[PDB]
């Protein structure tokens, strides 16, 4: 019961962590495109 | 316009942000079962 | 008491989730501006 | 310079990052009451 | 024991919060560079 | 190319994303001890 709730919070936090990782992967892709774009400007 | 290059970047990025939002929805949903 | 702490962690995690969502909305706006900027470069 | 267009983008984005940081501060604050 | 688990979730969430903050600082730097780049385009 | 200016931006940003990922790994690791 209370053990159950704790277990649920653990599952919910693992899902939040996965949200943060995938947002990070979004920012890394976008960063690459921004640098591809300065190169495009320079050249 | 260059629809092909915009499409590919937008879809890579959009699919990460949409995936992040679904994990959040999952986390909220589980938290509403407490 | 211990139920209280569990309840507090739940409130804290819901607030973290809201932090992640709004950061995501930040990245989506910025992404739009980066693509508006390639279009500006192209044109 | 084009202060108007920079201002509008910066304020939309900055207001999302500032809101994210306040939610975190809220989460830490609640966690310090345990 | 169960108190221990609660304590662990609290430590884990504080670490997630720190992940979100540093990702936010990443997005703020990148935002600055994107605006430096429109200025570079304009000038 | 302008390797110096790309290097400095990339390293500031990359060091924030790498730090975010290590905090997550820390959070998962602690959660695996439950």
């Amino acid at each position: 019961h209370l053990e159950g709730e704790v277990n649920k919070i653990k599952s919910a936090l693992l899902s939040t962590n996965k949200a943060v990782v995938s947002l990070s992967n979004g920012v890394s892709v976008l960063t690459s495109k921004v640098l591809d774009l300065k190169n495009y400007i320079d050249k | 316009l260059d629809p092909i290059d915009i499409s590919i970047v937008l879809n890579k990025i959009k699919s990460q942000l949409e995936e992040s939002k679904e994990w959040i929805r999952r986390s909220n949903k589980i938290l509403d079962s407490i």
